């Protein structure tokens, strides 16, 4: 039995930790909708 | 029980102690997540119920109490915040530059964040704060990273 607890508004921070990078990679999706790299 | 908008943390008892699952976005009255998170199972929120009303598996996303609300869409140019909700930790965002999945039926937007499996269902925003999709579908590229798809819904 799963439930649900508030945690937070939805809103833009400014100002926030700016990290990650921006790959272009090949895939395909399956039946199950699960990603695969394609090759 | 709790309809506020918002974003809202997917707990379960089943396993040991409280165990978070996945993350939502509660928008008009419908509670949005990823199929896989709950299985289409129905929710519970204090004292009342929360019944699927639309789902997928292969989109890997569910909504409760009425259709899919979330319609925005990334511009393809511009800087996203992931609204990370992990598990025993407060919500924080983190900002950052989308990558492309490149696929036979399109491009889909894709952030490069690593997060425990359980922040899963986390919304993704633009500047003006609307949830452009959702977190936790996508692959593990050479390195062991994770990359997952901006997951949006279709409104009808
Ligand atoms: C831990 C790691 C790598 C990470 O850093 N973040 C995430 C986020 C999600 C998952 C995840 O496993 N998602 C998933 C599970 C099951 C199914 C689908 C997706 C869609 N078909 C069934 C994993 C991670």
């Amino acid at each position: 039995d799963m439930y649900i607890e508030r945690a937070g508004d939805i809103t833009w921070e400014k100002d926030a930790e700016v990290t990650g990078n921006s790959p272009r990679l090949d895939v395909a999706l399956d039946e199950s909708g699960d990603f695969s790299l394609v090759e | 029980g709790e309809t506020t908008d918002g974003v809202y943390r997917v707990m379960t008892r089943r396993l040991l102690g409280s165990t978070q699952v996945g993350v939502g976005v509660m928008q008009e009255g419908v509670f949005h997540t990823m199929w896989h998170v709950t299985k289409g199972a129905a929710l519970r929120s204090g004292e009342g119920r929360l019944d699927p009303y639309w789902g997928d598996v292969k989109q890997d996303l569910v909504s409760y109490c009425g259709p899919w609300k979330l319609d925005a869409a990334w511009d393809g140019l511009s800087e996203v915040q992931l609204l990370a909700v992990p598990p025993g930790e407060r919500a924080k965002n983190i900002q950052t530059l989308p990558g492309i999945f490149k696929t036979k039926d399109g491009d889909i937007g894709a952030v490069a964040l690593d997060y425990p499996a359980g922040t899963s269902g986390s919304p993704i925003l633009d500047k003006c704060g609307r949830v452009i999709g959702l977190y936790g579908n996508g692959v593990v590229i050479k390195n062991g990273s994770y990359v997952s798809a901006i997951t949006q819904g279709k409104r009808e």
